[PDB]
């Protein structure tokens, strides 16, 4: 959830809770991938305790605005559309699972390292690794597209919601943070190396969805670029990407070297004074690099 | 101005040969027998038996010295003529003239007073000592740069540019509420920052009658206006110019009423403005952001909302119409355009841009000049006592929806098409206009210019097509509603009339020629799509107007445009091939032997000739 | 060194030193890499870094294939060193972020005065600013705030790390790296102090580079590092905020304003490795700790 992001975003996430859902008693998962940022450094620990305490107290002496009737009604319809799109890809595409097992390291996570039957942590993990993040954004695209086509004034209503309704703003902000951790070019590389050619068209379709959804999210947030309202986070993510990108490329080729007995490489003579150990290192490093998403 | 009065005052002297005057007038003329050197025709020594000539002769001397002092101060920065020998404010000038007026009326000569003297008094009151008041205009960000350098020099961990809008207002209001100087030569200044401050310095040193409004381009926020108010005071402008935000983008217009309400709620600003505020809108500017139909409807509504804000705070609001609107057409169409303003947006105070491409038609010929003054005066008076009908609820709803469709179509072409700027740079003389970012950074005037030259006019009509198509598809009775709006609603009728006039100046065949000669063939499909849009948009405009042909309701304008076209077409063909001869080093022509007794010169001539031929569009 | 500066050309705050932190850490780590594995290894790591930083600049897919041609030519032993190296560089980058976040000075004039202020640490209300808005904007009384505060609980539930459980002694090495980074850029730092902080930073970078019960002990690591002392430090701040709105009482010391819970060794959902004995063990471990 948005309350699980840690940092500053957690503060508004708590305040955005529906009225009277806190009432002096907040119980919140501190996700393992966030605990170091939340409590590792003494000032940040202090500020974590502070924002949970302050937002809890303020909520319910100061509940957020209740949604306008037309906001409720639009989200009720968008939820139908978004679930249909999400489910049409994840459960009703007969080859989705096959593609999932090729395009991501999910099988190799699930034999070490810690779809209806799959647990949620591996589901999020697999698509985080390849910088694609399908579980987080899939469905927003159809929902936004439906809404703007249904009544042309919904474009402006969605933007009012983002500006005026804390629940909707923090929901979009998290999607935007996750898109900023995405790179469909790296995902495309996993496809090129790991996915049979008869599924490349499917993969490219998902990436067009990624791009259209990203732009619909940006339009709803009134932003020309990702994290336009948060240059501090944008800077931090940019300074991480180089190291994560290196580990991504390394992971993708290492997976092909592990899986494909007919993939020929020309080693250079040993430089330094199993390939599985490398795979494990890239998984831990990529996860450490990307921390929380959905 | 002084020269115009000086070349007129002797005619008043010659004519006012009367000897009858009041005791007050005689007193005044008897003195001046010792407190004709310089003259145009009136050379003789003025006898005391001609009292009006004595008074007016002294005015002539002051006008000569006023003229020559200004000529010297302008030419060589220095003048030997003391200010006390000149008219430095209009009150000094008016006093002896009004003395002449009341004396004549008191002596039974009010018919004479109401002749040339009355004309002269009205000229002084109209034109003052400057003929015109000068507006100063500068971008908001340039003022933010100044305040950022100032606050950064304070070394307090952050500076003005970092602060939120609320943070900026907080700092500005504490400065404005306080006595502490903002300045000192202790300030590192860029070129641009010195330009801003030196502009204010120049303002501070000149008579306040010289200036009108300080206009802030790209204004969005109360801090933009307060920033200028602070800088005026701290640069020692003793009579600060009224400050006028120009809200340009659609989102800026939507936020303009709340920004103006916040300013009016601020005690210091409320006191400063003394019950008056001007706000500038720019039709071409807003149409470049969002397309002309959506800019036009949002400007109608923004003015509705600004009037509400002004009424709530007891402020007299003047809307300043920038270029590109129906009020900028000149001729007859301007008359209905003013009457079509939203109710109470005029209220006895009309401020309108006279576009340079229109000034000759508006004022060049004496009858047309008279009729221009007349229609502006008549329409301004009528509008306050006879507002146009307010739109029916279903008209507003339809326009609210069409504006979204139209902006979507406009922006999908202009900002989203990856190759649009590329095409724009080829199909159009835009780059050559400059020689002698993308569209967002491009100014509105070159944007309109570029497509005017090729007779395509894309900035004016793009987006009307999708909007009308959407409306007709959504409900079959909207076509009849669009036609009822054209028949019944002045705003909608003048809006469509302008589009029809611009289509009458357009020729997609000529635009296609520019493509053929100048655009990569991989982009020919794109241009062809735009021209199909041109044609569909034109026919839906004609349907809305209930017209089978362009300008069906105006045979006078249709005749005029038809008689220009053959010359313009020649210049178009010449410009297109001249552009190819300039750009394409591999383009071969067979010259014929020289006929008569650089190609860049020809290009310039075609651009000026085509612009003169097409005058105003959007 | 820079090129980072080309990745991120602008400062986000006047006290923004993040690029400098990263350049410093990267420079010292590469020297350590060279000392331990040779100049060729270091130059290869440095080449990969340049390629991926070039990728971040424009995101050409061909730069990813250049990356691949190098990476795919590495034998297993060199692959481990390289992937270890870039993982450690990421860890160093995150330590620098923490230092930067910890010491970014608050600019009050950045606040907009609306709820969007609460989405960023640079603008969010601290506890006293929350008190003061509740009083002045919501008309709450200080007694009402105090009474609600006394009866409130925040319960933070720790869960296991899905990929990497980090041991307490590594956390201490990370804190010394952070401490060196923070002190190195202090105002009037002496040349010999700076020289010694640099040498301390180098040795801690190198030291760092070189079962459900285990997961739980790892995850219980944040109590001794920060939370144990952090809790009464923050509760003392609440007292200070209370006095500043007119409440002279401290928060009663037995009020459970802050509680911690845990799933480590209790969540058996789809995890047969969490046995009844595991649960008994973590209960005894927690009481021992
Ligand atoms: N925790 C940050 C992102 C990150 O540090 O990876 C956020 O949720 O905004
Ligand atoms: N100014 C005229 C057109 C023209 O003379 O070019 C109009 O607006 O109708």
């Amino acid at each position: 959830g948005t309350v699980g992001r840690g940092g500053g975003p957690t503060h508004l996430a708590i305040l955005s809770q529906p009225p009277d859902t806190v009432n002096g008693s907040l119980r919140v998962t501190v996700q393992g991938e966030v605990i170091e940022q939340s409590f590792g450094e003494a000032h940040l620990c202090f500020r974590t305790l502070q924002r949970f305490t302050a937002a809890t107290l303020e909520h319910g002496m100061n509940p957020p605005i209740s949604p306008k009737p037309e906001w409720r009604a639009l989200l009720d319809e968008m939820a139908v559309v978004a679930t249909e799109e999400y489910r049409s890809v994840v459960f009703q595409e007969p080859r989705f699972v096959e593609y999932f097992r090729l395009a991501t390291p999910e099988l190799e996570y699930g034999r070490m390292n810690i779809i209806e039957s799959l647990r949620a942590i591996p589901w999020i993990f697999a698509w985080t690794q390849t910088r694609f993040h399908l579980p987080v954004w899939l469905g927003f695209g159809a929902a936004f597209r439906y809404a703007i086509k249904k009544d042309v004034r919904n474009l402006h209503m969605l933007q009012d919601m983002y500006k005026q309704w804390p629940f909707f703003r923090v929901t979009i902000d998290l999607i935007e943070m996750v898109f900023a951790k995405g790179d469909p070019g790296i995902a495309a590389l996993y496809d090129k190396l790991l996915v049979s050619e008869d599924l490349w068209a499917f993969g490219e379709k998902l990436r067009a969805n990624f791009d259209e959804t990203k732009n619909l999210v940006l339009q709803t947030a009134g932003h020309k670029d990702l994290l336009e309202g948060d240059p501090y986070l944008k800077q931090r993510l940019r300074l991480r990407d180089s190291y994560i990108t290196t580990l991504n490329v390394c992971q993708a080729y290492t997976l092909k070297r592990i899986r494909d007995a007919n993939y020929n490489v020309t080693l250079r003579p040993h430089i330094s004074k199993g390939l599985e150990d490398t795979l494990i290192l890239t998984m831990k490093g990529i996860a450490a690099g990307l921390q929380n998403t959905g | 101005a002084a020269n115009l009065y000086y070349n007129q005052i002797e005619n008043l002297m010659f004519e006012l040969s009367m000897w009858r005057c009041t005791d007050e007038f005689r007193v005044r003329a008897d003195e001046l027998h010792r407190n004709a050197k310089h003259y145009i025709e009136f050379w003789k020594t003025i006898p005391p038996t001609e009292p009006y000539r004595v008074i007016l002769g002294d005015v002539r001397d002051k006008l000569y010295h006023t003229r020559e002092r200004s000529r010297q101060l302008l030419s060589n920065g220095i003048s030997d003529i003391p200010e006390e020998a000149t008219f430095t404010n209009v009150e000094q000038f008016l006093e002896p003239l009004e003395l002449c007026y009341r004396s004549l009326c008191s002596c039974g000569d009010s018919p004479i007073a109401d002749g040339s003297l009355l004309d002269f008094l009205r000229q002084v009151s109209t034109f003052g000592l400057s003929l015109v008041r000068l507006d100063i205009r500068q971008e908001s960000e340039r003022h933010t740069d100044v305040l950022d350098a100032i606050t950064k020099h304070l070394d307090i961990g952050s500076s003005y540019r970092d602060w939120s809008e609320e943070g900026r207002q907080e700092w500005l209001l504490a400065e404005l509420s306080g006595k502490r100087p903002l300045f000192g030569p202790d300030l590192p200044k860029t070129e641009e920052i010195s330009d801003v401050l030196d502009t204010f310095k120049v303002i501070s040193e000149l008579p306040s009658d010289c200036f009108g409004a300080y206009i802030i381009s790209m204004a969005t926020s109360p801090s933009d206006v307060l920033a200028v108010e602070l800088l005026q005071r701290e640069c020692h402008v003793k009579n600060p110019l009224r400050v006028v935000p120009l809200f340009e983008k659609l989102a800026d217009l939507e936020a303009a009423p709340a920004a103006v309400a916040r300013l009016f709620s601020i005690d210091w600003y409320k006191n400063r403005i003394n019950g008056k505020q001007e706000v500038m809108i720019g039709y071409s500017d807003s149409g470049k952001d969002a397309g002309r139909l959506s800019a036009a409807w949002e400007l109608y509504k923004a003015q509705e909302e600004l009037v509400k804000v002004a009424k709530k705070y007891g402020v007299k609001l003047t809307m300043f119409h920038g270029r590109g609107g129906t009020v900028g057409r000149g001729g007859g169409p301007t008359h209905l355009a003013i009457l079509s303003q939203p109710p109470d947006t005029v209220n006895g105070s009309l401020r309108v841009t006279v576009q340079g491409e229109v000034i000759e038609q508006s004022f060049g010929e004496a009858h047309l000049c008279f009729r221009t003054l007349q229609r502006f005066t008549a329409a301004t008076l009528e509008h306050g006592m006879n507002p146009p009908i307010s739109p029916k609820p279903e008209w507003r709803a339809l326009l609210d929806e069409m504006a979204v469709v139209a902006t979507e179509e406009y922006r999908s072409v202009v900002f989203q098409e990856p190759r649009f700027v590329e095409y724009f740079r080829l199909a159009t003389p835009e780059l050559e206009y400059g020689r002698m970012g993308g569209i967002e950074s491009l100014r509105a005037i070159p944007w309109i210019f570029a497509w005017t030259q090729t007779r395509f006019h894309l900035p004016v009509w793009l987006g009307f097509g999708a909007a009308f198509r959407y409306a007709i598809k959504k409900d079959v009775r909207n076509l009849h509603m669009l036609q009822d709006m054209y028949k019944q609603w002045p705003f909608f009728r003048v809006t469509i009339d302008l589009i029809e006039m611009v289509f009458a100046k357009g020729d997609p065949g000529i635009a296609a020629l520019y493509d053929k000669l100048l655009v990569s063939e991989d982009l020919w499909a794109f241009g062809e799509k735009l021209r199909a849009n041109f044609d569909e948009t034109k026919n839906l405009v004609l349907q809305t107007a209930g017209h089978k042909d362009l300008l069906e309701g105006d045979p006078y304008l249709k005749q005029r445009l038809r008689l220009r076209d053959s010359y313009i077409t020649t210049l178009n063909v010449c410009q297109a091939y001249t552009l190819k001869r300039i750009r394409d080093a591999n383009y071969n022509v067979t010259l014929r032997p020289h006929i008569s007794k650089g190609l860049e010169d020809t290009l310039i001539l075609t651009m000026k000739g085509i612009a003169a031929g097409l005058q105003n569009t959007g | 060194d820079a090129q980072l500066r080309q990745l991120v050309p602008a400062k986000v705050s006047e006290d923004d030193k993040l690029v400098e932190y990263d350049a410093l850490l990267l420079d010292r780590f590469l020297d350590i890499l060279q000392d331990l594995h040779g100049e060729d290894l270091r130059e290869t790591v440095q080449e990969l870094y340049e390629l991926s930083a070039e990728y971040e600049g424009k995101r050409e897919p061909s730069k990813l294939e250049e990356l691949g041609s190098v990476l795919t030519s590495l034998d297993p032993g060199d692959s481990i060193v390289i992937s270890k190296a870039f993982s450690h560089m990421l860890n160093l980058a995150n330590l620098a972020e923490e230092v930067q976040i910890a010491h970014r000075r608050r600019i009050k004039k950045l606040k907009k005065g609306d709820f969007v202020d609460e989405s960023s640490a640079t603008t969010e209300s601290d506890i006293e600013e929350t008190f003061k808005r509740l009083v002045s904007d919501l008309g709450k009384s200080p007694e009402e705030i105090f009474d609600a505060l006394k009866n409130q609980t925040v319960d933070l539930v720790l869960t296991a790390h899905p990929t990497q459980s980090v041991r307490r002694s590594l956390l201490q090495k990370h804190g010394r790296i952070r401490d060196c980074l923070a002190q190195l850029y202090a105002k009037d730092i002496t040349p010999d102090d700076k020289q010694e902080l640099d040498e301390s930073l180098q040795r801690e970078i190198q030291a760092a580079f070189r079962t459900p019960q285990d997961e739980m002990r790892a995850g219980m690591s944040y109590f001794h590092e920060t939370i144990w002392k952090g809790v009464p430090k923050f509760l003392r701040r609440v007292d200070t905020a209370l006095k500043n709105i007119g409440i002279d009482e401290r928060v009663p010391y037995n009020a459970p304003l802050i509680q911690f819970s845990s799933w480590m060794g209790g969540d058996r959902d789809g995890n047969p490795r969490v046995t009844p004995e595991v649960t008994r063990d973590v209960c005894l471990l927690a009481r021992m700790m």
